[PDB]
């Protein structure tokens, strides 16, 4: 009663009584246009979708930090003047930004990779979920690791699980996107990459299987040798011109790390470099009961059994004699896959999709 | 009726909307949607036909007859039977595929739906630049003895921006109320369709020019009384989508060599 | 109010005092440039003759998991992502995809190569991964890419530019889908030739569990084209279906498919309704010198 | 065709063309550059001397330096019927 | 809260009409005014009644009112662009204390561009000419950009970054104009500094016979060239070219007359490693009593890419190696890590000096 | 902007085009792929039909100066275009003694330095390479405090880096 009138009577008989003016001003068809510039005497320029060039001034409802070239204001349709800053919404732009929606992919599924997963853990997922180690200490922490190995390493899941306890921004890209078509758009694009990312939340940046300028065999997108110097270099920079606070990972992963120029690492932002190798006995056990905890399985099929006829096998071919285990009893339509079905699985494999590497030696 | 008398502004009929009342589109290119005149009626007009409107209120006035004067083409042949088709031999081979797919479905109509073919509605003309083409679409033209409208592939775009999707429509509109009507196109690859990639961002005139090819093939010619012509260089000049079925099915190639 | 209008809504606006009127349609189906969307195709199993022990084939993997997703779930395997086949050139695989999404109540969405690369800002690498992501807004439908292929009509018949780039980039953007809603179920079914021309990353599993070869239309298999494709009209049933087909050689799908367009043409000189033997065999070596020709 | 409009008025009439390798060029697509008016103005060569407008009162002299450069279709007969030698 | 300030004011500057201005750039001056719109359309017009008949210049752009054409109020030129905009900083984070080693790479850059700026009365006794620019390229992994933020942080002026992929645009001739686009600033911003970024991908000459596709880039360094040293002797900043790759350079632009001071980077010595560890030294964790100048005597020559890894990855051995600081233990066990560990391939250093 | 500068060049007879860089503007456009033909000719033909057209009768002419004459476009050169093609070498032994004396009329010297004697030691140096030594040289009389620029301060900037000569470290072994 005492309180309320002296606090919410005030403020909504203000609020009444401005909402008056704003039907003279918010009123209107308001056309909207392109910010251009400001100046410390409160005026900018506006070019709507019309395209015609306007000078006015700055009204209320807008804040000096928050105009930026490139950005979408308010117009007036009489007077012409800048009514306010009208922000994006409805995500940043563009959505294919793999904002993940977080599946929930866990480690219990990569498991057996242990001895490297605690390696991408303490670079990676340390410092976003306990920072008070890395500060406290005093060392800066790496921007991130690369990754190199033979294909069927689980690379691609090691990465997939990290992002799922930090519950932080993360990003995949493919790296033959990095150049396209037209001739300068390359480098424009990897701008806009990182601009986006580092402005929401401490994300990550994380580019799988790069391909880019090598063995090219392309007739369409092929921009000669000048994109090969703009769209390598440019990555370069925004691990080195670019400044950041840290929130920023870059972490790279590909087949073969060769053929990229080495330059562009740069190992001084990072500090952490994973291999791969083959899995031995040990370990297919673990990767094995992995696919099966899930599957339902005879009682004539041994764990051991299946591990012991696995030679070079990589963790996606285990998981290749899994999946053709189960598309042969679902032609069946067979709860509990059989023994049969194993052995015509790892023939299939060993046979197709496993195939001799030009290594040769012994 | 007689309020709006001289000054009136050329109008193009869109889609209707309410009984009385119809969106219009006017050579300014500025759409409005106002209300049909009560001497007017909405069987009496097509959804391509064209409109009169007022200079200010841009009301609509009277429906122009279905004859759209437009630029080239515009009524018809003037002196153009000047020469026979016997003035270009060897190409018998392939000028009798020409007759089939062109003189005769604008003869016996009912060949096709007794025999159960659908005949081409789009032909297409390959072959190095400088062999075929040129006399032998006169030839057929002046045998047909028929409407026949020629648009060279380079003048669909106008000064003007909103235009180049009207000069499109305007073309297939002489061929609905004249049923024999051969629509030929000199030198399709400069525009063509949708041309690769056309950077559309940065330039509209392609969105427009490809817009309408794709509708107006499908929009019109199910009554299969009126066919197209197009004069183009090499296959790789063109969007291989027109070679999907249920727009253009025809390949013709030159014989070189 | 403002709860029954949503976005891409054409709506009216008067000229006098600038409000609203109102509502006249929604936006068309085709959108950007080029937008092909058809929903429960033409293309049917009856239709497509010889291919029947490839169809079972393509039915319990790519067609069987969608109209059941709680087999695989069951079992405890994951779906495969993509399917590719291969072999001769002229192939009808074109209608086999098709009928796919026909009892599955999908869609047929094909994407073009120009589509890839466009002028905009911002937006210009999103159109690659745009009609990926389109296909997921309304339906699973399948995304199938015909666009990009060596027939012998385009050059450099060793690899393309934009071919290898939206086929592997699809593959591995189905992370995202993997785990949502209406969306792992999404398939890709590839077209090709030669196994060399795709990348080795390609080959290994983890993208595409099932390759399947395409065989040559044999003799036999043709004796079911001849009855199906080669024949949308009214004919007479006194030729021989298996002797036509002996006399085809080296005719694939596609070149069996335009015996039909020419079976009627030599009867549009004479102007008769009956087709006889006589249409048949000049329509049989007039397609053997097309493809015998360079 | 603002230049062919004289052509049909004063029959008398020859259009000169001095050191033009321009509108003669090639370009057909490598995503065009943004040549989309300059494609259309080599169709327009392809255009006046081809189609059923009245000619042979009004000669073409074009002049270029090499002609390799020039698209091969405008070289050829029906366009430039006579190639006069400059050693 | 702000307003309901504004509303009041708001009488005059919106009932009325004033701020509604075309805006268009003037081209002949009659001293009758030939200006052409946006829309492309010429008229003529003349001063006003606050306009000063000296603020009208030729090329520049000046608004007049949409009903009747008159000239109100001067605008600053160049509007157009909205790159340059944001490759200006601010107070960059690398100090002028940063950079260690007391070797020659540090005073021979303050001497060349923050002595004259700070005291340019110094020079003006011997009447010299100061050097308008510099070259530093060095070996890829040395902190050479960070030498460039060390000077922006000294000299409390204006900064620009621009990297060697943003002069080109994508269309042919943009990118003329983003090079003026630059110089512009310097004689609008006086006492700036510029720093250009990996210039390999833009300089050299390239010749003809190549791909074909190449010409597009060869004309952006003479359009560089030209604006910086032209016909006019034009030019009062100083300019900074930077690359990893001098040997693919335009040798014309390995040629003095646009640069003065050259330096090149090297690998520190034991004596120049030593301090490499000493400024790091003060952060992290360091036992008492242990010599940092055997740690960088057992690591070869390295660039300071690899140098600054040895104290960064030395606190990562308190987790699993079961230790609280970082030891004189674990920093033996990151020479055979950090260095002999991480060596492999893909491993720069000295290994690409030219291509 | 070229169709204009002539324009513009027959209201005032008495004027000199200056060209800059030659090199920038030229080819034949030939060995590539379709299209980007005409990015850089569609310039030049205005100096082709101009120069040959109704311009250039008198007072009319144009200075083209360029960097290399090994890519260029031979249709360029012409008797009714460019007429004089002289070339300028480096500058010669004596000669170099004149040009280093000029760029040090605003320095401040004792006037004991031969200049004959430090263009003998200044072999086939470029022109602007001259004029950096007497940058360098007011530089080294900086850190040594020395009121006025002395013989030492020439010879030690032959020494540094500034035509043909690159050391980073001592090493004599």
């Amino acid at each position: 009663f005492v309180s309320n009138s002296e606090i919410l009577k005030p403020f909504e008989k203000k609020q009444e009584e401005e909402k008056k003016q704003l039907e003279e001003i918010r009123g209107n068809p308001l056309s909207i246009g392109t910010l251009e510039e400001i100046i410390d005497d409160d005026h900018a320029i506006v070019t709507s979708p019309t395209m015609p060039d306007y000078y006015v001034s700055i009204l209320s409802f807008v804040d000096k930090e928050l105009l930026e070239p490139g950005c979408s204001v308010l117009l007036h349709h009489k007077t012409m003047s800048i009514v306010g800053v009208l922000q994006d919404d409805a995500d940043p732009m563009v959505s294919v930004m793999k904002m993940d929606k977080s599946p929930t992919e866990s480690y219990s599924d990569i498991g057996g990779l242990e001895s490297q997963i605690q390696e991408i853990k303490e670079s990676v997922e340390l410092p976003l979920t306990h920072p008070e180690l890395y500060e406290e200490m005093g060392i800066k922490p790496p921007k991130g690791v690369i990754l190199y190995g033979a294909p069927g390493t689980g690379k691609t899941l090691l990465a997939k699980a990290v992002a799922n306890q930090t519950s932080a921004t993360f990003l995949r890209i493919v790296g033959s996107e990095l150049i396209q078509k037209y001739l300068g758009d390359g480098p424009r694009l990897c701008r806009q990459i990182f601009k986006v990312a580092g402005e929401n939340a401490p994300s990550i940046v994380f580019i799988d299987e790069i391909d880019a300028i090598g063995t090219k065999r392309y007739d369409s997108n092929s921009g000669g040798e000048r994109e090969i110097q703009r769209t390598m270099l440019e990555l370069l920079n925004q691990l080195d011109g670019f400044d950041d606070r840290g929130d920023v990972k870059v972490i790279m992963a590909t087949n073969k790390i060769e053929t990229l120029d080495p330059a562009l690492i740069r190992p001084g932002r990072i500090d952490r470099k994973i291999l791969f190798e083959n899995p031995d006995l040990s370990t297919k056990k673990k990767i094995l009961g992995i696919h099966t905890s899930k599957m339902n399985l005879s009682e004539d099929v041994n764990l051991e059994t299946l591990v012991t006829t696995k030679d070079d096998l990589s963790g996606a071919d285990i998981q290749a004699m899994c999946t053709e285990a189960g598309l042969l009893a679902l032609r069946e339509r067979r709860m509990q896959v059989t023994a049969e079905d194993f052995k015509q699985a790892k023939e299939r494999v060993m046979k197709n999709k496993v195939e001799e590497n030009l290594e040769g030696l012994y | 009726k007689r309020i709006q008398s001289v000054p009136l502004v050329i109008g193009q009929f869109l889609e209707p909307i309410d009984q009385n009342t119809g969106i219009v589109s006017s050579t300014t290119g500025m759409s409005y949607v106002v209300r049909i005149l009560s001497t007017l009626d909405r069987e009496l007009l097509k959804p391509s036909m064209s409109v009169a409107l007022h200079r200010h209120s841009n009301a609509l006035v009277d429906i122009l007859p279905p004859d759209s004067d437009s630029s080239i083409s515009v009524m018809g042949e003037n002196e153009k039977p000047d020469v026979t088709y016997a003035d270009v031999g060897g190409l018998d081979m392939q000028k009798q595929e020409i007759r089939e797919a062109v003189e005769l479905p604008l003869v016996q109509a009912d060949l096709y739906e007794q025999i159960g073919i659908d005949p081409p509605r789009g032909v297409l003309l390959y072959g190095p630049p400088g062999t075929g083409k040129t006399m032998l679409v006169k030839a057929v033209a002046n045998s047909t003895k028929a409407a026949f409208i020629r648009v060279n592939g380079s003048e669909f775009v106008h000064k003007y921006l909103g235009e180049g999707p009207r000069m499109v429509r305007d073309v297939f509109r002489l061929a609905r109320e004249n049923a024999p009507s051969i629509i030929f196109i000199d030198e399709v690859d400069s525009i063509a369709t949708k041309r690769f990639d056309a950077q559309t961002g940065s330039d509209r005139e392609v969105q427009r020019i490809l817009i309408e090819l794709l509708t107006q093939m499908d929009g019109f010619d199910q009554s299969t009384n009126v066919k197209v012509i197009m004069a183009t260089n090499r296959a790789d000049t063109l969007d291989p989508a027109l070679l999907r079925p249920g727009r253009l099915d025809r390949k013709i190639e030159f014989p070189s060599l | 109010n403002v709860k029954d209008l949503k976005a891409s809504q054409r709506v009216c606006l008067r000229s006098d005092s600038y409000m609203l009127h109102k509502v006249l349609e929604n936006k068309a189906d085709p959108l950007v440039s080029l937008m092909m969307v058809e929903k429960v195709p033409d293309s049917t199993y009856d239709m497509v003759g010889g291919l029947t022990k490839q169809i079972k084939e393509i039915k319990e993997v790519i067609e069987l998991p969608v109209k059941h997703p709680e087999l695989f779930e069951s079992l405890g395997i994951a779906q495969p992502k993509g399917v590719i086949l291969y072999g001769p050139p002229g192939t009808g695989k074109t209608l086999l995809a098709r009928a796919v999404a026909h009892h599955t109540d999908c869609k047929f969405i094909r994407v073009s190569g120009a589509e890839l690369v466009q002028k905009y800002i911002g937006e210009g690498s999103r159109m690659v991964r745009e009609l990926f992501v389109m296909a997921r807004e309304h339906a699973p439908s399948i995304i199938f890419m015909d666009e990009i292929d060596s027939i012998g009509s385009t050059r450099v018949e060793g690899s393309g530019g934009g071919d290898s780039e939206v086929q592997r980039t699809m593959l591995e953007l189905l992370n995202q889908l993997d785990g949502f809603e209406t969306s792992k179920n999404i398939k890709i079914i590839m077209a090709t030739n030669r196994l060399d021309i795709l990348d080795p990353a390609l080959l290994r599993p983890g993208r595409i569990d099932r390759k399947i070869e395409f065989p040559p239309p044999s003799v036999a298999a043709r004796a079911e084209i001849l009855r199906i494709h080669s024949r949308k009209m009214n004919l007479t049933r006194g030729i021989n279906l298996r002797k036509v087909a002996e006399k085809m050689n080296g005719c694939s799908g596609a070149d069996v498919k335009g015996v039909c367009t020419e079976a009627g043409m030599y009867a549009l000189r004479e102007r008769r309704i009956h087709v006889t033997q006589e249409d048949f065999e000049l329509a049989v070596g007039k397609v053997m010198n097309k493809n015998q020709e360079t | 065709r603002e230049m062919f409009a004289y052509a049909k008025e004063h029959e008398p009439c020859i259009i000169f063309m001095d050191e033009v390798d321009a509108i003669g060029g090639r370009r057909f697509s490598e995503g065009t550059s943004a040549d989309r008016e300059i494609q259309r103005t080599l169709m327009e060569l392809l255009t006046q001397m081809d189609g059923f407008d009245n000619l042979g009162q009004t000669k073409i002299i074009m002049a270029t330096n090499r002609p390799d450069t020039l698209d091969p279709a405008l070289l050829r007969p029906g366009r430039l019927d006579r190639k006069v030698e400059i050693p | 809260a702000p307003s309901h300030l504004w509303d009041i004011m708001g009488d005059r500057q919106r009932l009325g009409e004033e701020h509604p201005l075309q805006v268009a750039r003037c081209t002949k001056i009659i001293k009758k005014y030939v200006i052409n719109l946006k829309q492309i359309a010429k008229f003529v017009v003349g001063l006003g009644e606050r306009v000063s008949p000296t603020d009208i210049e030729e090329g520049m752009r000046v608004g007049v009112d949409r009903s009747k054409y008159n000239i109100e109020l001067p605008l600053p030129p160049r509007i157009d662009p909205s790159v340059t905009m944001m490759t200006v900083e601010e107070k960059p984070d690398v100090t002028y204390s940063d950079v260690g080693g007391c070797k020659d790479q540090i005073e021979k850059l303050r001497e060349v561009v923050e002595l004259p700026l700070l005291s340019p009365e110094r020079f003006a006794t011997l009447g010299i000419d100061p050097p308008k620019g510099i070259l530093l390229y060095g070996p890829p992994g040395t902190g050479k950009t960070l030498c460039a933020r060390a000077v922006a942080n000294r000299t409390d002026a204006t900064f620009i970054r621009v990297i060697g992929s943003e002069l080109v645009q994508k269309y042919v001739g943009e990118g003329a104009r983003m090079v003026r686009e630059l110089f512009e600033m310097a004689r609008t911003k006086k006492a700036c500094i510029i720093f250009f970024d990996e210039i390999d991908a833009v300089g050299g000459a390239r010749f003809d016979d190549g791909a074909g596709g190449d010409n597009e880039v060869q004309r952006t360094m003479l359009e560089l060239i030209t604006q910086l040293d032209g016909f006019d002797p034009r030019g009062n900043i100083k300019v900074m070219f930077a690359t990893n790759r001098p040997n693919t350079l335009d040798p014309a632009l390995l040629r003095p007359g646009r640069i003065d001071r050259k330096v090149e980077f090297s690998l520190p010595d034991l004596e120049g490693r030593a301090n490499i560890f000493r400024i790091h030294s003060k952060s992290m964790s360091v036992e008492r009593g242990i010599r940092w100048e055997l740690i960088s005597r057992l690591c070869p020559n390295s660039t300071g890419a690899e140098l600054r890894s040895v104290c960064t990855e030395a606190g990562m051995f308190a987790i699993r190696a079961r230790r609280k600081v970082a030891t004189e233990k674990d920093f033996l066990k990151a020479v055979d890590k950090v260095i002999s560990g991480y060596k492999k391939f893909s491993s720069t250093s000295r290994y690409m000096q030219y291509n | 902007l070229v169709r204009d500068a002539f324009a513009l060049a027959k209201e005032k007879a008495p004027t000199i085009i200056f060209i800059d860089e030659l090199d920038a503007i030229g080819t034949k456009r030939f060995d590539s792929e379709k299209s980007g033909d005409r990015e850089v000719q569609r310039t030049m033909l205005e100096l082709l039909n101009q120069l040959d057209g109704f311009s250039s009768d008198d007072r009319v002419k144009v200075l083209a100066a360029t960097n290399r004459v090994d890519v260029l476009d031979p249709a360029l050169l012409r008797s009714g275009r460019l007429d004089r093609k002289i070339e300028f070498p480096l500058p010669s032994e004596d000669s170099r003694a004149q040009i280093l004396q000029i760029h040090s009329r605003k320095m401040t010297t004792d006037d004991d330095i031969n200049w004959q004697e430090l263009a003998r030691s200044t072999d086939e140096f470029n022109g602007a390479q001259l004029k950096a030594v007497t940058v360098e040289a007011g530089m080294i009389a900086l850190r040594n405090g020395q009121s006025s620029v002395k013989h030492e301060d020439f010879v030690e900037g032959i020494s540094e880096v500034q035509a043909r000569k690159s050391k980073s470290v001592s090493f004599y072994a």
